[PDB]
């Protein structure tokens, strides 16, 4: 739309909200493939903040593209890479889902607020494979990655 | 009093007047013509001129031609000397037989009836056609819309609904062509002659017939409901009793009003229509109504364009309606006919305090089972149902017989169908229907649902195929 | 015995899957360039009709 | 003289505004001092708005105009017969003044309920798979739908050379005067279609009306309304016309150019919202008179070209909705060799099943049936018959251009095929067998031939006679 | 009425659709030019001024209130169309009825992910 | 007479005049320029006013400026004199060789033949993969399809150095949109394949160009210049002319233009309301009369890859045939990029090109067709599960691939290699062959950018 | 002017959309008709001479060159919208980015199947 369109040219960071990721009730909202920021530059993050963070969009831009495949020849029919692909992008999914403290009324959970360094840690230890034991809702909704590990013993009774 | 043309495009006609302005819907006659012309007052345009729209053709029209008058709206006969006729919008007779001498005449326009006037009985009208009867079934005195893309049979179900509902019915009838084929109304003319519904010897004639079809201009086209609409009411209340209302398409007066919108100097709304659409629709619906003091079941034919639900014209008539019956092209290409959707004709009386809890969980687990399939037919698009499993294996065989036994042969259709017709009783829609999702016949192929009546007929088609 | 059957039914499986599909992209295809006339034509008459209103 | 003439005020965008002709009625022909013709469409306080029949750089503000006196109208008679004319009427292939008596106007509406009858005389295509699954009566609508190239023309152009047959015959009632309105097609094409009428000898009961892709829009828009009249002449003096517009696409769309023009607002693909009557008051007037109105017809195939197969856009939808059904022909149909290329599940003729002779009935009735049973399955010795008669019924309905065949021909070969004739035959060798068995029959059975066509059906001994002869060819058929 | 007199009233707008259609004549009548879909420009302001009128008062006000309930149709389920957004971003929340969950018996046929309420917990009690 | 400018909005402009006023599409001359400015009528507005269409820009332009009616609409220089010339939609030498003496002139707006005024033959391109699959014939109109950079230029430059022969060899090429560089290179490569020569009056092509840069009005009308060109050697000199329309999409756009420009409401998907009669007009007029013909290959812009958009919907309706090039056929390799599976004729059959010329054509679509299905099989299960026989269909087939390549003269500038013009009989001859397998061992090179199969 | 005196450059619009947009809004507020997308009809001329003063001059003007790297931005990828078909169809060729490439580690994205460039080798060094 003309409105937004015309917007993007005056900002130095972009969030974006999207519809079809609250309707999963991944909260907040964000479309991960396409929230940019002009800091975002090895340069200036520092290059591990920098290749996590590329390794997180690589890795759900490779699960968009084999959605309409595997709803359609079946999880068996994938190579076993791509089977972690998957597995491990619906973690990531997840784990970017946050209870605020401002959305208690909202969502039942007590709020997180997750320093910098916990966020990089967590997300270069599921990409690494480090949680390819735990089930996807041990992500769902928590703060830090300690959270998720606790919240795997939680549900395994 | 007399004013003169001061400019004429297509059906819209300015005429100013020296002496007294005629009021906003008055009739006009048009002075030195062969046939009569009317003009009906639209608008006060100012300095003592008028703009109107001509209910016929206006070519040889002049500036300055002279235009009477008539001190009232459009008016027309009504009452017993209008069954086994044929008249035009403007009310005169053409089918060659003479005038129409009745003692009563009445104005086309009127306001509808009044909130306090509304009558909230609810009482089921059976069709014997399985489909509507079961899913979305019609109430005497109700709403009955019928919306359809080019050909998918709207013409063809209304002929069946009056061999099985008028043609024994208590009754008089009125059937409005507006907009349609003139050999349409050639062909049901002569077929009430041959049955003796309409009779040119006798008064027993049981219906008046009003016609302004697709070869009138458009004001003709917009007003000629009105017209059958008006001798409707009149047998409505001036008799108080039951009469059958058919439209066959009550969409051409909205497509009518789209050709002179133009003319009239409006700004445009969605779709090209009049900025009206919806109001002057409202206007014309809200006396197509049953009343405390009488009963009007009306049958209305909705043509859908470039077959878009959505499109304005077709979208603002749901509200109107008590009962819609919605025919879709992809099931007619299937072969299932009538080409009805049974996930979208809907019925305000499908409530289990009315039509009972049997007949009411019978066909919500009808919609169930159908819905079920259309969502696993998603997901099965590319890869069969091979990959599906044997319990959904289930929702697909027996949806896939209830599809088949909603379909059946029509009276008035067997020339297409090679089929005699069947006329399916109440209870029987539902037993059957009820026995198919019992499981009770998971051995019978599909083929055998199709095109039948009774499900005592699905059965004995099953043993010829054996 | 096995094998055979096998392999003759997922040919046959394919097939249909691989004609199911064509039919898909014929649909979406005339979907796709009708809508796209559409949303142009649409968005031209909007503009028009307020022009031509003032 | 103000009253009887005028003068342009501005001409551009198609419409010339006149000062004067205070006397001119609506939709009066004016003419221009150039020569051109024009029709008064707007009566306004201070100026008349004419449409111009022909370029309008040949007006100029301060032209003069003057009226006619008639309101728009065209020649009409059998004068016209064997020639070309445009969309007014006048001679166009150089062969001289058309010597008509008499004129009719363009926009007259159709017949009413009461001078009607409901179709019930075959108006014979020749094309096997028309005349028996999608048959057309005298007075019918019937549309010609389909993509560009699918064999739209080419039907229309079968039957206008099928009726040569009846109109070198005695019996007059049989007779069907032919008129082809060419709208918006290339002129080197109308040319070529007149050359092979002529071969045909069928141009002398024809008349062209043209208004080629670089006429005017509004030729182009006014042609059929011409044709029309041309053929109502026919239609009212006891007579029977066939009418073909070729095509009502390219005639909306030089409406929709004269529309915008106008400044009309546009709707649904940019179309005025008044194009479904354009159509539909012009194919009204195709009709079917009783008796006391002396029993002739006009006989309507209008011609719609659709956008990769889509019936559901909004002309073709609309004119579906004005006619009497519609054959829909299909390019993949065409490509694999089914040619004609119809599609017959989803062709339908709504009203011509009364007028079809009994014995294409005894015959096309069970191939209608064979061909629906088919249309299913395409092991199991049964579904594996029904496909067998259905491969070869389909052979059957395959026919080439310009022989279109006489009625009792065609039945004689469904006849082989629905009487089992040709299942011991390879699908391959169905056409060479319809030949050979036509060409026997022909020179030595026309007695049972002529019998079939002057009785209208099939004997019981014709029925016997004609299964000894099957019989005797399929023995010492060789191929 | 209620609202300021320390009362509580429900209202129920059935429909804001056909109240937008019925302010769309009027204005192009009056010859005000149409925007997006031939509807005014200010088809939000009809309904985000309207809206804006149920409150919760405060006890110097009396404590009164007016909860509003408007519905709005949409049209082959499209909720992102541009009424349906326009009336989603005044409220404080939404109740999205879905076809395919009615006739497949859930009824009521709330779709939970794109329903919301804005207010939460904070207006359930405890026990909820 | 002379008139006064008294509005200028862009490229509109309306000028007055006190007698006799211009008709429409007459041709006005602005006073007091350095360049030639023309103004095309296109209405009479009332009050003595016309609205005009310029011809180039209109910066400087004041109102009361004086305007010239030439008369007539635009006259353009017509006659042999045209050749090896380049010209503008005015008619105005652009090439910069002096003024264009031509013994006449034509006006560039002109009605079709008339009904009375006008069978098959065929064109030979000595170009294997068109004479043989898909061949063009005199008098028709030739849609020329293929994305940005595939080849369609260098196509329709090889036409024009092929035609050289038979019918004649004469061309009209306009460049519609002609982007300036390329105007310059087609120019340069005309001089040295000597299709241009400089030299004496030998030329067998005319230019006319209506660039990129130039007005709405200037683009739309130069097709019409160039047809008018055209005109004149079928109708004066009786000859079987060819007339180049890169791109006819553009013709269409600058319509488009035009039209807005005009305040006329557009019509479906944007295009002008008067679409289908600005084609119309155009191309009618390109047809066979008794006295020769014109044959014409137009390069088609086909907008979002939909054939069923307005644009080359309308166009359609014009064309007997096409030529298909591609961009997957381009980067494996082989030129001219076309598709042999997907370019058609209105008129390629056994009674027009003669059973053997169709049985040669034919007989390659099978093998072709049945060579793309083993693809697959070949990649996946690789080129050993395949029978003798389909082991065999894939040799003939690469091999027939190949033999439909073919260097063009106008490529050496690319290649460095030698061009060949190619003889339907030695075209028709190679691909009879492959079938039978004198060239089984013979590999699949001596096939790959050759000539004759020799 | 180091084009005309034996010089080259390279300039960069960046972006010719956004000066689309202001010539939209002059023409638009100068009341001339409005085409699609609401640009005036000499939209693609605005572009085309300024694109087409770019240019390889010849020995006898010096041998100077202008080159020209036009920016435009499309939208949800459609690169059939009016001001990039315009752009696209004047120009020798053309780098096409998208996003999914971006996002998947190609970058730059360029996606080189689809990118063109009419000069090709003519602008190439012999072992590039
Ligand atoms: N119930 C039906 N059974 C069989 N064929 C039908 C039925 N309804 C419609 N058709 C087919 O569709 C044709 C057009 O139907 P009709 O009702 O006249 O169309 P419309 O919706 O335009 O009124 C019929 O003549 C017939 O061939
Ligand atoms: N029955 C047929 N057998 C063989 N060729 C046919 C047949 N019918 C048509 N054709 C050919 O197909 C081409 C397209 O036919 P045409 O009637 O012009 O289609 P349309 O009018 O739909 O564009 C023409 O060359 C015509 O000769
Ligand atoms: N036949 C050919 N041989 C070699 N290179 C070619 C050939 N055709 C095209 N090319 C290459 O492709 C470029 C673009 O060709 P061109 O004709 O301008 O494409 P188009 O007109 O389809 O956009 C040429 O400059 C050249 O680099
Ligand atoms: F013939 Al219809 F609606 F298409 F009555
Ligand atoms: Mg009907
Ligand atoms: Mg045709
Ligand atoms: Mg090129």
């Amino acid at each position: 739309d003309p409105a937004p369109a015309t917007t993007f040219a005056h900002l130095d960071a972009t969030t974006v909200l999207s519809r079809a990721i609250a309707e999963l009730g991944i909260y907040p909202a964000v479309d991960p493939l396409d929230s940019t920021s002009r800091i975002m530059d090895p340069n200036i993050v520092g290059s591990e903040h920098y290749d996590v963070a590329r390794g997180v969009q690589k890795i759900l831009q490779d699960y968009k593209s084999l959605q309409d495949i595997i709803a359609i020849l079946g999880m068996d029919e994938l190579s076993e890479e791509d089977k972690l692909t998957v597995s491990r992008a619906r973690k990531i999914q997840r784990f970017l889902s946050q209870p605020f403290q401002v959305a208690e009324v909202f969502t039942g959970h007590l709020g997180k607020l997750v320093p910098l360094k916990e966020t990089i840690k967590g997300f270069q230890q599921i990409l690494a494979g480090e949680y390819d034991h735990l089930p996807e809702q041990a992500f769902y909704m928590v703060g830090p990655i300690e959270e998720a590990v606790a919240k795997a013993d939680k549900l395994a009774e | 009093t007399t004013g003169r043309i001061v400019a004429v495009i297509g059906a819209v006609v300015d005429v100013q007047f020296d002496e007294g302005l005629p009021p906003i819907l008055n009739a006009l006659e048009v002075q030195g013509r062969e046939t009569r012309l009317v003009l009906e007052v639209a608008q006060h345009l100012g300095e003592s001129t008028v703009r109107t729209i001509a209910m016929d053709g206006t070519e040889g029209l002049v500036r300055g031609q002279k235009v009477l008058d008539s001190g009232a709206p459009i008016r027309i006969p009504v009452g017993p000397e209008t069954l086994g006729r044929i008249m035009n919008v403007i009310g005169e007779p053409i089918d060659e037989r003479g005038p129409i001498k009745t003692k009563q005449f009445a104005a086309i326009h009127a306001e509808a009836p009044e909130f306090v006037e509304m009558s909230v009985e609810q009482e089921i009208l059976v069709t014997g056609i399985k489909v509507v009867d079961l899913l979305a079934p019609y109430a005497k005195g109700g709403k009955i819309g019928l919306f359809g893309g080019a050909g998918v049979g709207k013409t063809v179900l209304i002929m069946e609904l009056i061999n099985n509902v008028a043609k024994a019915h208590g009754g008089y009838s009125v059937f409005a062509g507006v907009g349609e084929r003139t050999r349409e109304g050639n062909d049901l003319y002569h077929e009430m002659i041959e049955s003796g519904v309409i009779n040119l010897k006798d008064a027993t004639s049981k219906v008046a017939l009003v016609y302004g079809q697709m070869n009138e201009p458009p004001g003709a086209r917009a007003r000629v409901a009105l017209t059958g609409l008006t001798v409707a009411e009149y047998f409505r209340d001036q008799e108080g009793q039951d009469v059958l209302l058919f439209i066959d398409n009550i969409f051409r007066f909205t497509q009518a009003g789209s050709e002179v919108s133009a003319l009239l100097g409006r700004i445009p709304s969605a779709v090209g229509y009049q900025p009206t659409l919806a109001t002057d629709m409202g206007t014309m619906q809200e006396r197509i109504t049953t009343t405390k003091k009488g009963s009007i079941t009306s049958v209305q034919a909705i043509y859908v364009p470039a077959d878009d639900l959505t499109d304005p014209a077709p979208a603002t008539t749901f509200a109107h309606l008590d009962a819609t019956t919605v025919l879709s092209r992809a099931i007619a290409e299937l072969g299932i006919y009538p080409a009805v959707d049974p996930l979208d004709s809907t019925s305000r009386i499908m409530d289990p305090n009315i039509v009972g809890s049997e007949h009411y969980d019978v066909a919500r687990g009808v919609q169930k089972i159908l819905q079920d399939y259309k969502s696993l037919q998603d997901i099965i698009a590319i890869l069969g149902m091979d990959e599906l499993s044997e319990e959904d294996k289930l929702t697909v065989s027996r949806a896939r017989k209830i599809q088949r036994f909603l379909s059946q042969p029509f009276q008035v259709a067997e020339v297409f169908t090679g089929h005699l017709g069947k006329l399916v009783p109440l209870k029987e829609t539902i037993k059957g229907f009820q026995q198919i999702l019992a499981g009770e016949y998971d051995h019978l192929p599909e083929q055998a649902f199709y095109m039948v009546g009774p499900i005592e007929e699905a059965v004995a088609k099953a043993d010829k195929l054996a | 015995e096995s094998t055979t059957s096998e392999q003759s039914a997922r040919m046959t499986a394919m097939d249909n899957a691989s004609k199911n599909a064509s039919e898909m992209i014929d649909k979406l295809t005339l979907t796709f360039n009708r809508t796209r006339q559409a949303v142009i034509t649409k968005e031209l008459i909007e503009i028009i009709s307020g022009a031509a209103a003032l | 003289d103000l009253e009887e003439t005028g003068r342009v005020l501005s001409i551009g965008d198609g419409i010339a505004r006149v000062h004067g002709l205070r006397n001119v009625q609506a939709e009066e022909m004016v003419e221009f001092s150039s020569g051109l013709k024009g029709m008064s469409l707007n009566l306004e306080p201070d100026n008349v708005g004419v449409v111009v029949f022909g370029n309008d750089k040949l007006i100029k503000e301060g032209d003069i105009v003057k009226r006619t006196g008639a309101i728009v109208d065209v020649p009409v008679g059998e004068e016209l017969l064997g020639r070309v004319v445009d969309a007014l009427g006048n001679a166009i292939d150089g062969k001289g003044p058309i010597g008509s008596k008499a004129r009719r106007r363009v926009g007259l509406k159709a017949p009413g309920i009461i001078p009607r009858i409901s179709v019930r005389e075959p108006m014979q295509t020749g094309i096997k798979a028309v005349d028996s699954l999608v048959p057309i009566g005298r007075g019918q609508r019937e549309l010609i739908i389909g993509d560009r190239q699918t064999g739209k023309t080419s039907i229309a152009i079968d039957t206008i050379i099928n009726q040569k047959r009846f109109n070198d015959g005695t019996d007059e009632k049989k007779k069907l005067y032919c008129i082809y309105v060419a709208i918006g097609q290339k002129r080197s094409t109308v040319a070529q279609l007149v050359k092979r009428l002529t071969d045909a000898d069928a141009m002398k009961y024809t008349i062209v009306v043209s208004a080629t892709a670089s006429d005017a829009a509004p030729l182009q828009y006014l042609a059929p309304y011409s044709g029309c009249s041309m053929g109502e002449y026919f239609r009212d003096n006891g007579k029977h016309a066939l009418i073909i517009y070729d095509d009502l696409s390219k005639q909306a769309v030089a409406y929709r150019q004269m529309s915008l023009l106008l400044r009309r607002p546009p709707g649904r693909e940019a179309y005025p919202g008044d194009v479904f009557y354009l159509h539909s008051r012009l194919l009204e007037r195709a009709a079917k008179m009783n008796d006391a109105f002396g029993g002739g017809s006009l006989t309507a195939l209008p011609v719609i070209e659709t956008q990769a197969g889509d019936v559901s856009a909004y002309i073709p939808t609309n004119v579906i909705s004005i006619t009497d059904g519609q054959i829909f022909l299909e390019t993949e149909l065409f490509y694999k060799g089914i040619r004609p290329a119809i599609n017959v599940g989803l062709s339908v003729s709504r009203v011509g099943s009364a007028a079809q002779t009994r014995a294409m009935k005894q015959v096309a009735g069970t191939m209608k049936l064979e061909l629906a049973q088919y249309r299913e399955v395409a092991l199991d010795a049964a579904t594996q018959q029904l496909l067998s008669r259905g491969v070869r019924l389909t052979e059957l309905l395959k026919q080439g251009q310009y022989s279109p065949m006489a009625i009792e021909e065609q039945v004689a070969v469904i006849y082989a095929g629905v009487r089992g004739y040709l299942d011991k035959l390879e699908p391959s060798k169905i056409t060479k067998f319809e030949n050979a068995f036509l060409s026997h029959v022909i020179s030595q059975h026309q007695a049972l031939l002529g019998k079939i066509r002057t009785d209208g059906k099939i004997s019981e001994e014709s029925d016997a006679k004609l299964k000894e002869i099957v019989t005797n060819f399929l023995a010492g058929f060789e191929a």
